C-alpha cells in the first residue's frame, strides 16, 4: 500500500507484525522473514548474535516452504534431518512468543524481560539441538530457556 | 404549460418551459409523433430547464419540439380489466384487443408502505421442490429472490414455480417481463392461454402482463417494474387479496438504470453503476411487499452479471429479500437442477419454532455434510479418494448421494432431462434426507439419487440398476 | 448561410464531430459531410451536434459543411443485394456496380413485440451431424456460437450457409433460407477468401455479405450487424426466411467500448460501458419467428462470440448467452486433439430447437444424446464397458470436415447405424471409414428409401426394417 | 507379490496426483490473470473517476 | 444523554456498511470526487467520529458510559478488505463471523483468531 | 501556410493557424531548431487550433514560435536506394551515409487494400528453411509472431530469411526497429553488414532498415511500423515483389500507441490500453497482405505481458497472425539450429485444402512421431531404450532421425562456420521427411541428417563416415 | 564527461521507482492525464531517454564509456507491474533478488535462474 510502503526507507529498523501470525496466538506477532535492521551485521552486533539470528531465519524459512508441500504429502516421507528441522521451526516460532508486561489483561500470564544474553543463548541451544526431547508447547508464552524447562515438567502432569 | 426540446441524448431529453415548470415525477407528452412518447422529469437542472427520462426511442426528436405537461406522472390502467391483457410500461395495451378500460388509474410512482403497515406473520410456503423447501424454504406473503449466472436456470425455476404454486392459489398474478426476451413473454402468454388461466372471451382471467423487454430502451426497462408493481398494489390494497408478483428480470431495473446514469450526467460510482443504486432499488423494492391491507408472495429473477454475486446490483439485492435461492454455475455444469447452491442459500423462516425442530435438524444436518465435504476437496483434487480415512469417505459417499437428491425433474424442463416431472411433499423431503444421514442407504450407488423426487424412487432406481 | 438544414465543423479528432448548426436535425438522424462522408446525430445539445463518423475521420476538417439528409440512418434493402459484398453502409464493394435496390430500412428498428411472434418450428438445418442432431435449431431462433480463437466457429456459420443450397434450388418458396454474412473486425483478405468460398459453392448467389473489416472505422464495425440485420429484415417481415450472422460480436463490442471511451462515457467492468448488454440485446431481439398473420416469416441469428482461454463468465460472453436461445461451445482442447467440429455437447444447448427437428432425426437423436450422456459419466463390469464401447463410436459419427455439409436423411441413415448398435463390433480408428463407405453406398444404390425419409420427415416401420437390412447387409460385406 | 502391487499403485496414483496438480496450476494461472486484469482496470477507473470529478 | 447523566447505553449500528454505501451517495451527487472503491477520501472519518463518541466517562464526569456495537458487512469472508479494515482500525476489538464455521455447526460462528477484545480480562468480572 | 505554437505540454504540441488548417495526420514543420521537428497533427480543437504529437523533444519550443503545415502526412524516402540505410521515422538517414537519393517519396500514412484488390488464394510463401515449410509454413502476405527472446537465433533466422527471400522469390526486406535499442541496433546493423545481406561497397543490399529507438518519443515509436510499413509498400506496388516485412517488436508498437492514447487526454481501456487498441493495430495489420501486383509478409517479434496470452495486447495481436515460429532454449541446448520447437509452432495454412493433401499428411506424421517420441523418454529413463517393442524401437530411430533433419545449415553464418548453407526446395523438404517416415533411411546412421540440406546430403553424410 | 573524454564511469542510481514518484506528482499536479497506476504517458520515455545515454563509444569517438545500474522496488516480487515493466524492458539484462533466497542463507539473494545478461559472455575474461 502506498502509504506504509513508502515509510520502509525512512526507517533503520523495521519490525513488522503479521495477522496470519496472530491468529496463531504468537504474540508479539512479528514476522521473522520479514523484520528487519540496519545494525543486524557482525562487525556490530557480534559474530556469536549474528550467526544464531540467521540460523534463526534459515530453519523458519526453510519450515516455511516445506509447509505446504507436507501439508499434503504426509510427514512421514520426510528425512529424519529434515523432520528434525520441523520439529525444531515449530519450536524456536513458540520460543519467539512472549508474554508482554501491558498486555496481562490478554495473556492471563505473567509480564517477562529477556536479557540480551539469555535470548542469544535459548535460541543458540534449540538450533543446537539441546531441547529436541522437550514438548512444542514447553516453548510457548515464556520468557528465558529456563522456563520453558519448568513448563515442560508442569505438562509432563 | 407548453415546453421546447433544447437537448436530445438516447433516453435523455432536456425541456425548457417558459411559465409553468412541471415537478419532478411529472409524466411528459411529446407532441408530433405517430406514437406517444412520454418523457419523466428527473431533475431541474435551473433555468427553467428540466432533465427528462424517455420511455421510448428518441430517434426523430428535433430541437424546438415541443412537450405537453400531463400533469402527473405516468399513470396506467389498474383494477379488474389488467387481467388477461398485456400492458407496456406506460399501461397501454400492447395484445392487439383494443382499449383497456378501467375505472381506476394509478401513478406508477408512490412511497413505500409505512412502518406501521408491515405484516409480522411467518407462514411456510412448500413449492414441492426437495431444495427449496428442505434448506431455504419460502413463506406465504414473503420476498423470494432467484438468483443466478446466465443461462444458470433462472427461468426454469420461476417458471416451474408459477406451475407449482399459482396454479393452486385463489387469486390473482402479476407477471412482469422486466428486461428480458420477448420470445419468452410469446411463450408465457400462449402457456397461459392453453392452460386458460387467461381466457380470451371469458372474464376468468388470473394474471395480469406487463412487458418491458430487451428491445426496449433503457428508461422504459427501468420503468416497467414500477408499471408492473403497480398493477400488484391495486389487487393487494384494493381488494385485500392474495397476490403473487413474478418478475423476470429484476436486474435489468438497476442495468437500465446504470445505462441513464452516465447520461444523466452523474459521476459514477463503483464499477461504473449509478450512485444512487442503492437508493433506487430501496425505492422500488420496498413496494414489493406483504402490508396489513393484503398480502404479496414475490418471486423475483435476479440476474448475475459475470458470475459475480459481489457486483453492486445483487449484492445490494440480497438484503430485500426473505428467502434466497442462489444457482451455481458450477452445479449446473455438475447436471444437477435446479443448479441450488445448498450453503449460500438462506431462508429467515429456517428457525425450530416456525418450520419444528425436525426439519431445522436436517437441514442444519444436510448442510453439516455438505460443508465437512465441501472443507476436504482439495485433498481430494489432488490426491483423490483413496487418501482418506475410512471416516471421511463416509462423510464423501453421503454427501454426494445428498447433493444429487437434491436434483429434481422439472415438469417445465422434461424435454432437457428426459425425465417426467416430479413434485415431492414436504415431509417425504425431509424423511428422504433424514434417512440418508443416519446411513440407511450407504449399500446404494450415488446415480439412484440423481434426478429423482420422493426416496422411494431412489431406492427403484437402485433396483432397477440390478 | 442556412443553419437549419446545414452545419459548419467546430471541432474533430475523438471521431466525435462537434458540429455548429444544423438547427432542423433529428435525433439519429444521417447527415452528410463536405468530403463525402456519413454521419449520424447523436448530440443533440444546445450549442452544437455531436456526430459519430462513418469512416476515417482524419477527413473531417474544421469549418467543413455538413447537410442534413432528412432520413434516420437506414440502409438498403431487398432481394437485389443477394450476391453482393457491401461494407456496413450498404455501398457496394465487390466492384460490380451499383445495388438496382427499390426500398430502404432503419437500421435501429425496434424487434417485433410479442403478439407476431410464434415459437420456432422450421428446421434450420446446418448440415452439421453434431449440431443438427445435438444442438437443433429453428427457424427464428437466437444460436450462439462461442469458443476460443481458432477452434472452428466460423466453419459452423459457412457449412449452414452452403447447406441450404439444397432448398434454394428448388420450387418449394417456405423450406428456402437466404444468408447474410456480417464480418465485425475480421481480416479482409479472409471476408474475401471468403466469399470465393462461397462463389465456389454456388451459395454466393443467396448470400449478402456485410463487411466492417479491422481497418474499417469503430463506427463502422459496430454499425454493420444493425444494417445486415434490416436487410434480413425484409425476408422475415415478407412471408421469407433469413439467416444472419454476426461474426463476431466481441469485436463487434470492442468497436463500441472504443467509441463510447472517447465520448468519455464512464467505464464499468473491463471499461465496457453501462449499456454494452443494451447493444447486442436489441439486436438479437430482431431475430424472430413470425405466426401466418405477420407472414409466417423468420429470421435465425447465429452471433460469434470469442472467449478468452474457455472462459464463459466473463462479461460479454454472459451478457449475449443472457440473450440468446443456447449456445454451441467450442473447446480448445477438443479442436487441439482434432476432434471436429469441437463441440462440448454438456455445455451446448438449444433452448428451442427440439420442437423445430424432424422427427426423422428425433428418432435417432433422443438415443443418442442419451448414450452419450451415459459415456460422459465414465470416461470392467458387462454394461458400463459398453457405454464406452459405444460412447468412443458416436464420438467418431459426429466428426466432419469441412465444406460437406450433410442433407438430413444422409444425417439420420448414418446416425442409426450408430444408434442400432452396428457399429459396436468396429474398431475406433475405423468408424469413419465406415461412415463413408456406408454413405456413398447408400446414396448410390438406396436413393428410393433416403427420398422416402426426407419426404416423409420420419423413418417409418417399414423404412426402418428396410434400413436394418441395408445395414446387415453392407457391415458383413464391409473389409 | 505386496512390493509389486504397491509400487505399481504408488506409481499409478502419483501420476495422477501430478497430473491433477498440472491441471490446477492452468486453473489458477487463468484466475491469477483474470485477478490481475481486473485490479489494474479497478484501480484506474479509480483514478480516471477522480479526475474526471473536478 | 444516557452517558453523561451518570447512565448507560448500549447501541447497535445495523449495518455502517449500508450507511458509507448512502455517504458515498450523498457524497457522489455534491460533486465531492470519489476515492477509494468510490466512496470519498473520508470514508474512515465517517465512522472514527461516530465511534469515538462511545466512551466511558470518570466520576466527575458521572460515571456514565455509552458501548457500542457496529455492524461491518464484508464480501465473500474478505475481513482484510479496505473498510472491513478501516472499522475494525476504530474500535476496541471485533466478532468476525464465518458462513463455513456456521454450517460446520459452530454457531455463533465466531472464528477466535481472528476476533479480539482490546480491553481483556478487565472487562470480566473476576469469576470469569 | 504557417501557424504558431500557442500550447507545449511534454511530447504535446498545440498550433493556431490563420487560414487554413492541417488535417488530422498532416506533419507540421516546427521552425527556428537545429534539427528537424515534425508535429503529427492529432485533433482539431476548434478555434483554428490543432493538437499535435511530437516526432522529437521539445525542450526549448517557445509561444509563438512558427510552424509550416508541409500539406502531407509524413513522406518518407521509398525505392531502391534505400536498401542497407538505416533510417528513422521521418525518413532521415541516421546511418551517416549521406542523402537517401531517391526518385519518390510517400505517405506513412496509407489506408488498407480494397476489397477488391485482395487475393483470394493463400499460397505458401517457401522460406526454404525445413523446420518451417514442412510445419509451420508462412502464408504469402500473412503474418507470423516469433517467440523467444534472446540467444536463440533471432538474429541469424531474420537474416536468413531476408536472404532466402531475395533468393527464391526476388523480394527485399524491411526491418522496422520499434523500440529498438541503440545499443542493439548498432549490433544488428554490423551484424548484417558481416552477413552480406547489407552491403556497404556496391548496391546488393537485401534489406532496408527504420529504427525508432526506445529513447524517442511516444509518437515516434508508435509511427516506426508505418515508416517501414510504406517502404515495403512500395516493392509491392511498385515492383511487384513478395516482400518481407520485420516488425521488431509488435508489443512496443501497442505500449507506444499506449502512451500516445494517454498524452491526447484520452480514458484508458482495459488494463490501462488505449481504446482504439483494436483499431490502431487493425489500420496498421490489413496493410501486410497479398494484393494482385504483389504480397508484404511480415514477421512480428512478440512479448506477451506476464506471460499472459489473454492480455489485451497479445489477444489483439494473434487475430492477426498466420503462424508462430517459436524459438526455444531446450532446442538450441540441444544443438538444433534454427532452435524451432516443432510443436509449439503452428500455421493457419497447415490445411490441406491450402497446402496439399500430401504436405498435410507429412507434416501431421512428423508432429505425431514426435509427440510420441515425448511419450516414451520417461519410460526410456525408466526401463532403457532396449525394453521398448520392436515398432517402438523404430519410431525413436525415425524420431531422433527426423528431430535432426530439422535442423539446417544457414547461408547467413558461412562465414562463422565453414558449413556451406542449404536453401532446401518446398518439394525436397516434403520428400525427405515423407521418406523417413517410411523407413527408408532407418538403416542409416542417426548423425547423417544432422545440420543437412536435402535428403540426398544425408546419404552422402552418412557413405563419407568410414 | 568521462565517457566522452576517453575514461570509464559508473553509474548506480538508486532507485528509478522513486524518481518515476516524483514525476508522477508533477505531472498530476499540472493535470497532465494519468495512466496505468497514475503514470503519465512519458514516463517510459522519462527512463528510456536515461538509460540509453549509457553506452560503449568507438575509437573515433574515444572509446570510452558510462555503464548504468538502475534500481528498481518491486513489490510482493511484481516484475510486470508498469515501471518495473519499463525498466527491465529498457535495461540490457536483470539481477534479481529475492527475499526467501535471502533468509535461506543465499545471500546476496539473487536468482541465478532468472536474472539475466544479454550482453554475457562477451564481457568475460577468458578465465572466468
Ligand atoms: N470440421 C472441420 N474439420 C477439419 N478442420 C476444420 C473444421 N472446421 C474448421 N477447420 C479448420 O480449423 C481452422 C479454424 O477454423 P475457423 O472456422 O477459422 O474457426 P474460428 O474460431 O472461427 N477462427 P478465428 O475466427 O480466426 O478465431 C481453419 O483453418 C479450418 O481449416
Ligand atoms: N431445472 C432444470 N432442469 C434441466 N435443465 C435446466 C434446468 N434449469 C435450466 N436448465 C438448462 O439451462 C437452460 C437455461 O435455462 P433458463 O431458465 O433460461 O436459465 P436463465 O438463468 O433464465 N438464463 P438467462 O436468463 O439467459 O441467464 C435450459 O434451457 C435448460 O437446458
Ligand atoms: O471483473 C472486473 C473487471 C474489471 O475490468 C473491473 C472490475 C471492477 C472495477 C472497478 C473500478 C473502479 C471502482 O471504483 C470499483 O469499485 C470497481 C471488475
Ligand atoms: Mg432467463
Ligand atoms: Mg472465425
Amino acid at each position: 500500500d502506498p502509504a506504509p510502503a513508502t515509510t520502509f526507507a525512512h526507517l533503520d529498523a523495521t519490525t513488522v507484525l503479521s495477522r496470519a501470525i496472530a491468529e496463531l496466538g504468537i504474540y508479539p506477532a512479528v514476522d521473522p522473514l520479514d523484520s528487519t535492521s540496519r545494525i543486524m551485521d557482525p562487525n556490530i552486533v557480534g559474530s556469536e548474535h549474528y550467526d544464531v539470528a540467521r540460523g534463526v531465519q534459515k530453519i523458519l524459512q526453510d519450515y516455511k516452504s516445506l509447509q505446504d508441500i507436507i501439508a499434503i504429502l504426509g510427514m512421514d516421507e520426510l528425512s529424519e534431518e529434515d523432520k528434525l528441522t520441523v520439529s525444531r521451526a515449530r519450536k524456536i516460532q513458540r520460543f519467539l512468543s512472549q508474554p508482554f508486561q501491558v498486555a496481562e489483561v490478554f495473556t492471563g500470564h505473567l509480564g517477562k524481560l529477556v536479557p540480551l544474553k539469555e535470548t542469544i543463548k535459548g535460541f543458540q541451544q534449540i538450533l543446537a539441538g539441546e531441547y529436541d526431547h522437550l514438548p512444542e508447547q514447553a516453548f510457548y508464552m515464556v520468557g528465558p530457556i529456563e522456563e520453558a524447562v519448568a513448563k515442560a515438567d508442569k505438562l509432563a502432569e | 404549460t407548453t415546453g421546447r426540446i433544447v437537448a436530445v441524448i438516447g433516453a435523455v431529453v432536456d425541456v425548457q418551459f417558459d411559465e409553468g415548470l412541471p415537478p419532478i415525477l411529472n409524466a411528459l407528452e411529446v407532441q408530433g409523433r405517430e406514437t406517444r412518447l412520454v418523457l419523466e422529469v428527473a431533475q431541474h437542472l435551473g433555468e427553467s430547464t428540466v432533465r427528462t427520462i424517455a420511455m421510448d426511442g428518441t430517434e426523430g426528436l428535433v430541437r424546438g419540439q415541443k412537450v405537453l405537461d400531463s400533469g402527473a406522472p405516468i399513470r396506467i390502467p389498474v383494477g379488474p380489466e389488467t387481467l388477461g391483457r398485456i400492458m407496456n410500461v406506460i399501461g397501454e395495451p400492447i395484445d392487439e384487443r383494443g382499449p383497456i378500460k378501467t375505472k381506476q388509474f394509478a401513478a406508477i410512482h408512490a412511497e413505500a408502505p409505512e412502518f406501521v403497515e408491515m405484516s409480522v406473520e411467518q407462514e411456510i410456503l412448500v413449492t414441492g421442490i426437495k431444495v427449496v423447501d428442505l434448506l431455504a424454504p419460502y413463506a406465504k406473503g414473503g420476498k423470494i429472490g432467484l438468483f443466478g449466472g446466465a443461462g444458470v436456470g433462472k427461468t426454469v425455476l420461476i417458471m416451474e414455480l408459477i406451475n407449482n404454486v399459482a396454479k393452486a392459489h385463489g387469486g390473482y398474478s402479476v407477471f412482469a417481463g422486466v428486461g428480458e426476451r420477448t420470445r419468452e413473454g410469446n411463450d408465457l402468454y400462449h402457456e397461459m392461454i392453453e392452460s386458460g388461466v387467461i381466457n380470451l372471451k371469458d372474464a376468468t382471467s388470473k394474471v395480469a402482463l406487463v412487458y418491458g423487454q430487451m428491445n426496449e430502451p433503457p428508461g422504459a426497462r427501468a420503468r416497467v417494474a414500477l408499471t408492473g408493481l403497480t398493477v400488484a398494489e391495486y389487487f393487494r390494497d384494493q381488494e385485500g387479496q392474495d397476490v403473487l408478483l413474478f418478475i423476470d428480470n429484476i436486474f435489468r431495473f438497476t442495468q437500465a438504470g446504470s445505462e441513464v446514469s452516465a447520461l444523466l450526467g452523474r459521476i459514477p460510482s463503483a464499477v461504473g453503476y449509478q450512485p444512487t443504486l442503492a437508493t433506487d432499488m430501496g425505492t422500488m423494492q420496498e413496494r414489493i411487499t406483504t402490508t396489513k391491507k393484503g398480502s404479496i408472495t414475490s418471486v423475483q429473477a435476479i440476474y448475475v452479471p459475470a458470475d459475480d454475486l459481489t457486483d453492486p446490483a445483487p449484492a445490494t439485492t440480497f438484503a430485500h429479500l426473505d428467502a434466497t435461492t442462489v444457482l451455481s454455475r458450477a452445479i449446473a455444469e455438475l447436471g444437477i437442477y435446479p443448479a441450488v447452491d445448498p450453503l449460500d442459500s438462506t431462508s429467515r423462516i429456517m428457525d425450530p419454532n416456525i418450520v419444528g425442530s425436525e426439519h431445522y435438524d436436517v437441514a442444519r444436518g444436510v448442510q453439516k455434510i455438505l460443508q465437512d465435504y465441501k472443507s476436504l476437496q482439495d485433498i481430494i483434487a489432488i490426491l483423490g479418494m483413496d487418501e482418506l480415512s475410512e471416516e471421511d469417505k463416509l462423510t464423501v459417499s453421503r454427501a454426494r448421494k445428498i447433493q444429487r437428491f437434491l436434483s429434481q425433474p422439472f415438469q417445465v424442463a422434461e424435454v432437457f432431462t428426459g425425465h417426467l416431472g416430479k413434485l415431492v411433499p414436504l415431509k417425504e423431503t425431509i424423511k428422504g434426507f433424514q434417512q440418508i444421514l443416519a446411513g440407511e442407504y450407504d449399500h446404494l450407488p450415488e446415480q439412484a439419487f440423481y434426478m429423482v423426487g420422493p426416496i422411494e424412487e431412489a431406492v427403484a432406481k437402485a433396483d432397477k440398476l440390478a | 448561410v442556412d443553419l437549419e438544414e446545414t452545419g459548419r465543423v467546430l471541432s474533430i479528432g475523438d471521431g466525435i464531430a462537434r458540429v455548429h448548426g444544423l438547427r432542423n436535425v433529428q435525433a439519429e438522424e444521417m447527415v452528410e459531410f463536405s468530403s463525402g462522408l456519413k454521419g449520424m446525430s447523436l448530440n443533440l445539445e444546445p450549442d452544437n451536434v455531436g456526430v459519430v463518423v462513418f469512416g476515417n475521420d482524419k477527413l473531417i476538417k474544421e469549418g467543413d459543411i455538413v447537410k442534413r439528409t432528412g432520413a434516420i440512418v437506414d440502409v438498403p434493402v431487398g432481394e437485389e443485394l443477394l450476391g453482393r459484398v457491401v461494407d456496413a453502409l450498404g455501398n457496394a464493394i465487390d466492384g460490380k456496380g451499383p445495388i438496382g435496390s427499390k426500398a430502404r430500412r432503419r437500421v435501429g428498428l425496434k424487434a417485433p413485440g410479442i403478439i407476431p411472434r410464434i415459437s420456432v418450428r422450421e428446421p434450420m438445418q446446418t448440415g452439421i451431424k453434431a449440431v443438427d442432431s445435438l444442438v437443433p435449431i429453428g427457424r427464428g431462433q437466437r444460436e450462439l456460437i462461442i469458443g476460443d480463437r481458432q477452434t472452428g466457429k466460423t466453419s459452423i456459420a459457412i457449412d449452414t450457409i452452403i447447406n441450404q443450397k439444397r432448398f434454394n434450388d428448388g420450387t418449394d418458396e417456405k423450406k428456402k433460407l437466404y444468408c447474410i454474412y456480417v464480418a465485425i473486425g475480421q481480416k479482409r483478405s479472409t471476408v474475401a477468401q471468403l466469399v470465393k468460398r462461397l462463389t465456389d459453392a454456388d451459395a454466393m448467389k443467396y448470400t449478402i455479405v456485410v463487411s466492417a473489416t479491422a481497418s474499417d472505422a469503430a463506427p463502422l464495425q459496430y454499425l454493420a450487424p444493425y444494417s445486415g440485420c434490416s436487410m434480413g429484415e425484409y425476408f422475415r417481415d415478407n412471408g421469407k426466411h433469413a439467416l444472419i450472422i454476426y461474426d463476431d460480436l466481441s469485436k463487434q463490442a470492442v468497436a463500441y467500448r472504443q467509441m463510447s471511451l472517447l465520448l468519455r462515457r464512464p467505464p464499468g467492468r473491463e471499461a465496457y460501458p453501462g449499456d454494452v448488454f443494451y447493444l447486442h440485446s436489441r439486436l438479437l431481439e430482431r431475430a424472430a419467428k413470425m405466426n401466418d398473420a405477420f407472414g409466417g416469416g423468420s429470421l435465425t441469428a447465429l452471433p460469434v462470440i470469442e472467449t478468452q482461454a474457455g472462459d464463459v463468465s466473463a462479461y460479454i460472453p454472459t451478457n449475449v448467452i443472457s440473450i440468446t436461445d443456447g449456445q454451441i461451445f467450442l473447446e480448445t482442447e477438443l479442436f487441439y486433439k482434432g476432434i471436429r467440429p469441437a463441440i462440448n455437447v454438456g455445455l451446448s444447448v438449444s433452448r428451442v430447437g427440439s420442437a423445430a427437428q424432424t422427427r426423422a432425426m428425433k428418432q435417432v437423436a433422443g438415443t443418442m444424446k442419451l448414450e452419450l450422456a451415459q459415456y460422459r459419466e465414465v470416461a470392467l463390469d458387462a454394461a458400463t464397458q459398453q457405454l464406452l464401447s459405444r460412447g468412443v463410436r458416436l464420438t467418431e459419427l459426429l466428426k466432419q470436415g469441412q465444406y460437406s455439409p450433410m442433407a438430413i436423411e444422409e444425417q439420420v441413415a448414418v446416425i442409426y447405424a450408430g444408434v442400432r448398435g452396428y457399429l459396436d463390433k468396429l474398431e475406433p480408428s475405423k468408424i469413419t471409414k465406415f461412415e463413408n463407405a456406408f454413405l456413398s453406398h447408400v446414396i448410390s444404390q438406396h436413393q428410393a428409401l433416403l427420398s422416402k425419409i426426407r419426404t416423409d420427415g420420419k423413418i417409418s416401420e417399414e423404412s426402418d426394417a428396410k434400413l436394418k437390412e441395408i445395414v446387415t447387409n453392407f457391415l458383413a460385406g464391409f473389409e | 507379490e505386496s512390493t509389486t502391487s504397491e509400487q505399481s499403485a504408488r506409481m499409478t496414483a502419483m501420476d495422477n496426483a501430478s497430473k491433477n496438480a498440472s491441471e490446477m496450476i492452468d486453473k489458477l494461472t487463468l484466475t491469477f490473470n483474470r485477478t490481475r486484469q481486473a485490479v489494474i482496470t479497478k484501480e484506474l477507473i479509480e483514478i480516471i473517476s477522480g479526475a474526471a470529478a473536478l
